[PDB]
């Protein structure tokens, strides 16, 4: 059944527990944007 | 290569020619392969040397052993040229190549950063 309307799908559905995992990479740890900030001093550029 | 380290001395100008066989308008003599100098050593050598060099003469001395030749080593021959006439209808004069000015570039540009503390980094 889809939840949101009450008729259900139209056709039958694989259904199951499914082990999975969570892994290494996890956004939290990607992710950034810069505006603007630490102009480096060597090279006259954005670093650190 | 020998014309400044290793000593070596260099055959520059003038000066009658042969001393214990002729010794053909151009060069080297050994150290202690007597004789004497009025040529000197280092680079003055090649330089002074550039200077005193009929520039369009080898246009010439070129362009005489160009169309009558064996065409063996007769083949560098037209390469002096691709330097010569590269040297003339250019604007830019010889010599110049041995430096009587060895510039110093900015400090802005070749930092002197202080790492963590009062220990530096130089570029």
């Amino acid at each position: 059944y889809d939840g949101r309307t009450g008729e259900p799908f139209e056709g039958p559905i694989v259904v199951g527990q499914m082990f999975i995992m969570k892994l290494y990479h996890m956004v939290e740890d990607k992710m950034h944007a810069r505006s603007t900030g630490p102009y480096s001093l060597i090279t006259q550029q954005p670093l650190g | 290569q020998v014309l400044y380290f290793n000593k070596y001395i260099v055959l520059d100008p003038k000066g009658a020619v042969l001393d214990g066989v002729p010794v053909e308008k151009r060069q080297l003599l050994t150290d202690e392969e007597y004789g004497g100098i009025d040529a000197r050593m280092g680079a003055e050598a090649i330089q002074e040397l550039l200077k005193e060099l009929d520039l369009e003469k080898l246009e010439r001395e070129l362009l005489e052993e160009m169309k009558h030749p064996s065409r063996a080593r007769r083949a560098k021959a037209r390469k002096r040229l691709e330097v010569v006439r590269a040297f003339l209808d250019s604007g830019n004069r010889p010599e110049w190549m041995i430096l009587e000015a060895v510039p110093v570039l900015p400090p802005d540009l070749r930092p002197m950063v202080q790492v963590d503390g009062g220990r530096f980094a130089t570029s």
